[PDB]
């Protein structure tokens, strides 16, 4: 068997050190400038894969979950190879996957897409914390001390059931100074609203990354995943086991405050088109051209909305009192004037953005709610549409049916940018810049 | 603080500096600061003001030999600085007018001053001088990137008709292409007419 | 590469390192006398050092960087080095804890990652959810009750060591090897005091649209109730991971990760933009200095708030409030309460809001609340199963948590009834009592509620009583020390006055910002005013005095014989003794009697 | 340089001066041209000032105060982890106000610790410059806690770099 | 009067130029060497002699820029320099393996030519060209660990560099040099 995961890879060896296009070594070149800036991973193209060896193709597509630890292998292997000299450390790269294969559609994915890697899109509408995996455990007997080391790979483990040569029933232990983890995150996409069937609610998968993919992506972003569609055996039918996705690539449609408040992210050639598109003469009456291009007249609303988006300066004085930024606007007045296709428009544009009806929302709901954990049956705090519009705009389309103490509510996070919640014994003060 | 519209002023010079170092064009230099200038040209004259205020009280005598000493010093090095920040100013603006000459003119005004109006006038009349006189034989004003290929294909991207060139001619028809020397085109390619290599 | 070869030569050097820098011998020897002249006078000291991390690197990097990266490696040593120049001191375990200059290992509970496992981390944090303290054995001893001897034996878990020992099941021994039948010996046997604490991320530091992260810690022995919940903290420890994580084959989920921990090494409270300032003796005399300038409560009050116009009894008002009189103790444990408690109520766009968030950033201790937001269980106290235990246990709410301190109460009059009628025993007795889920108590809520609200309509209207503009009950209006009316009421030249202000106000740069940048007549600064506060409330108790005493009957008739009550007198006396305090002085006086009734009749008439 | 932009920017920063004589008429430096500046006044003065009234005085007409930027709790700051600090909100200037501060008064231990700090995060800065794309997060942090002097010198690095692999691989 | 970019240090063109002035081996496809049983190339830069008596297959020397525009049309082949053949190639990778602290010495012109005839000749080789480029990609990764190696010990006073390549120096110019004289100004401002 170890013959054959040998000579797999070898072949992912050569094809990082041979794949060249145009004079170039991509993924050498790749590998090379990860390690330089300290992320040890790489980004592979599934299209370059084929082109180079569709066999190799063939193998990954197979069965990922035994190949796609090989790859990664192969990655440090080659990671060495050019960076560290021959005869004179390293973690485990991460495998990072991208692709242009039809994508399956978040209700479509089924039984016969176990094992497989499948490509789909959708909103992420959950995030948790950074839980810890391990890579590499440190192993002993609790008896007689037979010390050993188990490596594992995160697709699919266990301690093993009694010692390697009485030691009696359970015997090993970890020893966690010498073992090894990575950051385990897990998401929650729910699928593309505009592809719900209908009358159907929107279903949703909860699915995981690791290593260099966690905090990449934040709720309410519209993203594209690749990953192996997989299954968990949860500890609840009969033969009925969860299934969830192992995630080989995020692509968001854009990148957007994901772990940064102070860092960015830009290309010099869109920075240039942003600079001399700031130099234009015409650049007001342009951008209130492009509000609601649809929506006829309406301009001073519209000269209002493009200021609405683009916000005041924050201020924060030695004084220690804090100078509120952000803007708001109301639209008040009679029936089909296109105040709810406005929002909808704002909604739209925005890259930060929440549309609610008034008589939809709640208290909580809108700034942030109480909740109990259930099997922790214990109180934490979650997030309502101020927090989720955070660093943007809230659109409050209905507003006028929203009932009074629901509507008091936005009172202090809509002029002190904050959320003063003291319920259950939680005492914060969320922060809620909209 | 009579430091202060020097500072200013030098915050300008560098972010025209950044303007014009991010792209590779002759970014259109920004407007001259004309307020900021004479509000510092009147602060140096109210600076003149109070050396000759004092210079006159040296007659009255009050504890001179230092604290006239100390209020000389302390104006005179305010004068100095805003000479730094005025002539570091002005020194930049000066740099990339001297590199847009040599870039196209020597082959947006209204953001200069006069004095630099004339000034590259002046500098374009140098620029000329030279490659008018002797080292005639080398367009000195030419390219910088070195000669990698004598022929070239090169589209045409602006109409400009019938134009003759040292032995032949070339029609610039409008999105035609030629196979030519990259000498009796490169004024062309300069000029935006023609767009390869 | 064996860590037991290496143990003496790093012993060594650290023995060395004390030797060289010869303070934390100085600090050992001072712990020691101390404790045993307590010990013999018949308080005490704990057997552990700071030490300044900085000093270990100028001494030896290697060292240092052992410290740093590999503290299960290299803290056992040092602390063996430690005890063993104790032991060498003149007639117990010494420990060690770390200040300074932690770089990259300086984090959060947020970008605290698994790269940071089994290393020395500082995390900056608000703490929530202390659990109840417990003795944790560490040793057992046993009377073997026919062999005589004593026997002992030891016990691990994963918190108890920096390195994973094997476990040890807590189970005391019963029988010899003989059989014979033994005996715990308690007093002989040995437990430490564990406590188990959530460090939840500072919320103005979690990034656009996500909630705080939090991470456990374990504290031990000394470190053990330095903090309660709510306090801005550093703590400093290892961070680790523990547990199987899912490894032992009865769990068959494949994806749940391991339980990771803070061991904490050393816990500091913060309040830095410390939670107690330390004052020299230039503050000292500075503070003194200032308390002589004749119009020093008009220069504080100023102070306060210097980016609001006008408003100027109120800011008088606040500096009193966080200034409160002092507390009376009477027959039979009758007492009188000293916190002042003020309400705005007026019209929108009155600095109320602001007014708050000033006090909140400028009082020592402040808990921030508002109407909607806040329960009025959340407010009290709430009752909770500690996981660690399993027990129903009370979670102190705002008005528990602000205990010799102040709460802020935003858009008050928008509180559900329910949660008003959990105010008052705070108002009026400076406590709350439970009665619910087999739990029968009473805490302590000792502390200066100011509050905020609007009328009933949505501006102040003159043609109405006050009873009928304000919609909170007279019941709870009368508990409030001063009851503020504020007004936006046009006029040209104040209009003028405070817009020139609010456009200053705007126009502000922070230092090294450039113009246009986005950001990450004498007053004293807020750092001195906070001070000033802290002296005042520490080192002056104000004694009343009759020629004060006049002044005040004299106003009080007065004021009564023209909503006027019983009650006001002692606000009266308690405006007057804070005046005493602002004036550090330990006799309250006439003058402060007289600026006392000025103030409450400023609040009363709208002088 | 005499025009050096970023040589005058840094000039106009400001230390703290605690003046050393009764001096009538410089009360416009605090804000009042009509007073006296007395001894033992506690001043924040431009270093362009600065410098020259800690020569001239006998004993100068100012002492200088050790700021802020030098002192012993960002000395041990740098001396702990030079790449993981943020030199431009300690001072955007911070390398050419250290070399002034230096030259100012001969301070070997500070010409050592500076030294240390320029070459520890100039092997960190040649990786971001070296590394190119085919903005990475993990550079993009990074770029922020530069100084002006070292952006200039990984502007020039960076883009050196780039154009060599711009040739190499472009026909 | 001269770009920002070019103050201190010369374009990846200029080093092209710079190498491209170097002579090459080539064989002809023309014969101009006239027998004793018409234009001359008459160059003022460099010698005229080889061209005005070339024979076809009778291998010789002329500047790199002059057999490049003879290999642009069919009327020439450019012989590799020996240097440039996977033998040679894995004799400097092993050298390079061999001796962590030194540079290998091929000749200071090595990355630049392998470009200029991986490019322009790429039909010359002996060698298949593929393993041509993944020798030369494993020599620039090696050289580059070295190089990163060597900035660890950047000084007020000097460094050496042996066998760095042209192209490789002029890459690491902007920034040595800067580091370097940030490291004397700071020193030398120490000094009384
Ligand atoms: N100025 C306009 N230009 C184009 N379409 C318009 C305009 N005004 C109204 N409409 C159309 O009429 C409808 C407007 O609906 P809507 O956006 O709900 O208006 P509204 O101001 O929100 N009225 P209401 O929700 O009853 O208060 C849409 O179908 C629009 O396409
Ligand atoms: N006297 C003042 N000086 C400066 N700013 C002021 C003043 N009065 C009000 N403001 C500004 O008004 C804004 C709103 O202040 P805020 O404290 O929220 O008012 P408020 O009294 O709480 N109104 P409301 O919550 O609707 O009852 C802030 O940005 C203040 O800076
Ligand atoms: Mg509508
Ligand atoms: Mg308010
Ligand atoms: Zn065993």
């Amino acid at each position: 068997n170890d013959d054959d995961n040998t000579e797999i890879i070898k072949s992912f060896k050569n094809f990082i050190l041979e794949f060249r296009l145009d004079s170039q070594f991509i993924y050498r070149d790749q590998l090379r400038n990860n390690i330089l800036v300290k992320n040890y991973s790489l980004t592979v193209n599934m299209e370059h894969l084929i082109g180079y060896n569709e066999d190799i193709y063939k193998k990954l597509s197979d069965e990922p979950s035994d190949i796609i630890p090989l790859f990664e292998t192969a990655i440090t292997q080659v990671a060495k190879r050019i960076s560290i000299l021959s005869r004179a450390s390293l973690p485990t790269f991460q495998l990072i996957l991208n692709s242009n294969a039809n994508q399956i559609p978040l209700r479509d994915l089924d039984s016969e897409h176990v094992s497989k890697i499948v490509r789909l899109s959708g909103i992420i509408i959950s995030t948790s914390v950074l839980s810890s995996r391990a890579t590499y455990l440190s192993i002993m007997c609790r008896n007689c001390r037979h010390t050993t080391s188990i490596t594992i790979n995160n697709f699919n483990v266990s301690l093993p059931r009694s010692c390697l040569s009485n030691c009696g029933p359970d015997p090993y232990i970890i020893i966690h100074e010498s073992s090894k983890f990575i950051d385990q995150q897990f998401l929650k996409l729910q699928e593309i609203p505009e592809l719900v069937p209908v009358g159907e609610m929107p279903r949703n998968l909860t699915m995981t990354c690791d290593r260099y993919l966690t905090n990449k992506v934040i709720p309410g972003t519209r993203v594209t995943i690749v990953g192996i569609y997989s299954i968990y055996n949860s500890k609840n039918g009969v033969a009925i086991r969860t299934p969830y996705i192992k995630i080989l690539g995020i692509q968001s449609d854009v990148e957007t405050s994901s772990i940064w408040n102070s860092v960015t992210m830009f290309t010099e050639e869109e920075e240039e088109e942003f600079l001399q598109l700031s130099r234009n003469p015409k650049l007001y009456e342009i951008l209130t051209n492009s509000i609601a291009p649809s929506i006829f007249g309406n301009e001073d609303i519209k000269k209002a909305i493009v200021c609405l988006l683009m916000g005041g300066s924050k201020k924060i004085l030695p004084d220690g009192m804090r100078l509120r930024g952000d803007i708001n606007v109301l639209l008040l007045g009679d029936p089909g004037t296109a105040k709810s296709q406005l929002l909808k428009f704002v909604e739209k544009v925005s890259p930060i953005a929440v549309y609610t009806s008034g008589k939809g929302s709640s208290a909580a709901g809108l700034t942030a709610s109480v909740q109990r954990d259930p099997m922790t049956r214990e109180f934490y705090l979650e997030g309502g549409a101020m927090v989720l519009a955070d660093g943007g705009v809230v659109c409050i389309d209905e507003f006028d049916k929203m009932r009074d103490e629901d509507r008091v509510a936005i009172h202090e996070a809509m002029e002190q940018q904050t959320i003063s919640i003291a319920k259950a014994g939680i005492t914060t003060v969320l922060n809620s810049r909209t | 603080m009579y430091g202060d519209l020097g500072n200013k002023l030098v915050l300008e010079a560098k972010r025209t500096k950044q303007l014009y170092a991010r792209s590779n064009q002759d970014v259109n230099l920004p407007m001259y600061h004309e307020d900021i200038i004479r509000n510092i040209l009147k602060e140096v004259s109210n600076l003149r003001k109070n050396t000759e205020y004092l210079k006159e009280q040296q007659q009255l005598g009050m504890l001179d030999d230092k604290v006239a000493k100390c209020q000389y010093f302390v104006t005179l090095l305010c004068m100095e600085r805003n000479k730094r920040c005025l002539l570091a100013y002005q020194r930049l603006r000066t740099d990339i007018l001297d590199s847009m000459a040599w870039n196209n003119n020597g082959l947006d005004t209204n953001n200069l001053s006069h004095q630099e109006q004339e000034y590259l006038k002046e500098y374009c009349d140098l620029i000329t001088d030279l490659k008018s006189g002797d080292l005639v034989d080398i367009d000195l004003s030419g390219s910088l990137v070195p000669p990698s290929d004598v022929f070239i294909d090169v589209r045409v991207l602006k109409d400009a008709g019938e134009i003759q060139t040292e032995y032949g001619v070339f029609n610039l028809i409008k999105d035609s292409q030629f196979f030519v020397r990259q000498s009796d085109v490169e004024r062309l390619i300069q000029q935006g007419y023609l767009q390869k290599i | 590469f064996a860590p037991d070869a290496v143990f003496g030569d790093r012993v060594r050097r650290f023995q060395e390192f004390l030797d060289t820098f010869t303070s934390y011998r100085d600090s050992v020897r001072s712990i020691q006398v101390y404790n045993s002249n307590n010990a013999a006078n018949y308080n005490i000291l704990p057997h552990r050092i700071i030490i300044s991390l900085d000093d270990l690197r100028e001494f030896d990097r290697s060292f240092w960087s052992g410290i740093l990266v590999e503290p299960a490696y290299f803290i056992p040593p040092a602390e063996k080095a430690l005890t063993d120049l104790a032991d060498s001191m003149d007639d117990h375990p010494w420990k060690l804890s770390f200040k300074g200059s932690f770089g990259a290992h300086a984090l959060s509970p947020r970008t605290l990652t698994a790269q940071h496992l089994n290393k020395l981390v500082s995390v900056e944090g608000i703490v929530t959810k202390t659990s109840l303290v417990r003795p944790k054995l560490i040793r057992s001893v046993h009377y073997a009750a026919k062999t005589g001897r004593f026997h002992y034996r030891d016990y691990t878990d994963a918190t108890t060591t920096l390195t994973t020992r094997i476990p040890t099941p807590a189970i005391y021994p019963t029988e010899d090897t003989e059989g014979n039948k033994l005996t715990t010996e308690y007093g002989y046997s040995t437990f430490i005091d564990h406590q188990r604490i959530t460090v939840q991320e500072m919320p103005e530091m979690a990034p656009a649209g996500q909630l705080p992260r939090s991470i456990d810690v374990i504290l031990d022995d000394d470190l053990v109730d330095k903090t309660k919940p709510g306090d801005r903290v550093n703590v400093v420890g290892v961070f680790k991971s523990l547990g199987a994580g899912g490894m032992n084959q009865s769990n068959s989920n494949t994806l749940i990760g391991f339980k990771t921990l803070i061991l904490g090494n050393t816990v500091y409270p913060l309040h830095a933009r410390a939670a107690r300032q330390m004052l020299t003796d230039f503050d000292i005399r500075n503070i003194n200095k200032l308390s002589k300038k004749k119009d020093i409560f008009d220069i504080l009050s100023q102070s306060l708030a210097p980016s609001i116009y006008g408003h100027d009894h109120i800011k008088k008002a606040i500096l009193l409030m966080l200034m409160g009189g002092v507390e009376k103790n009477l027959e039979n444990g009758s007492h009188l309460r000293g916190d002042i408690n003020i309400l705005m109520v007026g019209d929108p766009s009155t600095a109320k809001s602001q007014l708050l968030r000033f006090v909140l950033n400028t009082a020592s201790l402040a808990i921030a609340t508002t109407g909607r937001g806040s329960s009025g269980v959340g407010l009290t106290a709430a009752v909770t199963t500690d996981r660690e235990t399993g027990e129903r246990r009370l979670e102190a709410g705002a008005m528990v948590l602000a205990d010799r301190g102040v709460v802020c109460i935003d858009e008050f009059d928008k509180m559900t009834d329910v949660d008003r009628v959990a105010i008052h025993e705070v108002m009026e007795q400076q406590t709350v009592t439970i009665a619910k889920a087999g739990i029968h108590t009473t805490l302590n809520a000792r502390c200066s509620v100011i509050a905020a609200a609007n009328p009933v309509f949505g501006q102040y209207d003159v043609n109405r009583d006050p009873h009928q503009n304000i919609a909170l009950p007279d019941s709870l209006l009368s508990r409030f020390d001063l009851l503020f009316v504020v007004t936006d009421d046009i006029n040209e030249i104040r209009d003028r006055s405070i817009s020139e202000h609010v456009l200053r106000t705007h126009r502000y740069l922070p230092p090294g910002y450039l113009e246009g940048e986005p950001v990450r007549p004498k007053l004293v600064t807020i750092p001195f005013l906070r001070k000033y506060v802290q002296y005042a409330k520490e080192r002056v108790i104000p004694q009343l005095t009759q020629e004060a005493i006049n002044v005040i009957v004299k106003n009080y008739t007065d004021l009564r014989n023209d909503p006027i009550t019983a009650r006001t007198l002692e606000t009266l006396i308690r405006l007057a003794t804070a005046h005493a305090k602002v004036r550090l002085s330990k006799t309250v006086n006439k003058v402060d009697a007289k600026v006392a009734a000025n103030l409450l009749r400023f609040a009363l008439l709208g002088e | 340089g005499y025009y050096d932009i970023d040589d005058v920017l840094a000039d106009g920063t400001e230390f703290p001066c605690k003046f050393q004589y009764d001096i009538p008429g410089l009360g416009y430096l605090e804000n009042n041209p009509g007073r006296p500046i007395t001894k033992n006044t506690k001043l924040n003065l431009p270093l362009w000032l600065a410098r020259i009234l800690a020569i001239v005085g006998p004993v100068p007409f100012v002492e200088l105060l050790p700021p802020d930027m030098f002192s012993t709790k960002v000395m041990n700051a740098i001396k702990t982890d030079p790449v993981a600090l943020d030199l431009h909100s300690i001072n955007s200037h911070f390398f050419s106000l250290a070399i002034k501060w230096i030259m100012l008064f001969s301070e070997k231990e500070l010409a050592n610790v500076v030294s240390e700090l320029l070459l520890q995060r100039a092997q960190e800065l040649n990786h971001h410059a070296s590394s190119l794309s085919i903005t990475n997060i993990a550079t993009s942090t990074f770029l922020l806690k530069l100084e002006e002097m070292e952006k200039e010198i990984y502007k020039k690095s960076h883009e050196s770099y780039k154009d060599t692999k711009r040739w190499m691989f472009k026909k | 009067s001269l770009p920002a970019h070019l103050q201190q240090t010369f374009s990846p063109e200029e080093i092209q130029f710079i190498v491209e002035n170097e002579p090459i081996k080539i064989f002809p496809r023309i014969t101009t060497r006239q027998k004793i049983r018409h234009t001359r190339w008459q160059l003022i830069t460099t010698d005229d002699k080889a061209l005005n008596n070339m024979v076809a297959m009778r291998s010789t020397e002329v500047v790199l820029w002059i057999a490049l525009l003879l290999k642009q049309q069919s009327k020439c082949s450019i012989v590799a320099p020996q240097w440039l053949t996977t033998k040679e190639l894995d004799r400097k990778i092993q050298y390079e393996k061999t001796h962590p602290d030194r540079f290998s010495e091929l000749p200071w012109n090595w990355l630049v030519l392998a470009r200029i005839l991986f490019n322009k000749a790429k039909d010359d080789f002996h060698d298949p060209i593929h393993e041509l480029r993944g020798k030369i990609q494993d020599l620039r990764e090696i050289r580059q660990i070295k190089v990163l190696k060597g900035l660890k010990y950047l000084n007020e006073s000097h460094l050496q560099l042996d066998n760095l390549s042209l192209l490789e120096i002029n890459e690491l110019r902007p920034f040595i040099t800067e580091i370097m004289d940030k490291l004397r100004e700071i020193h030398t401002a120490s000094l009384t």
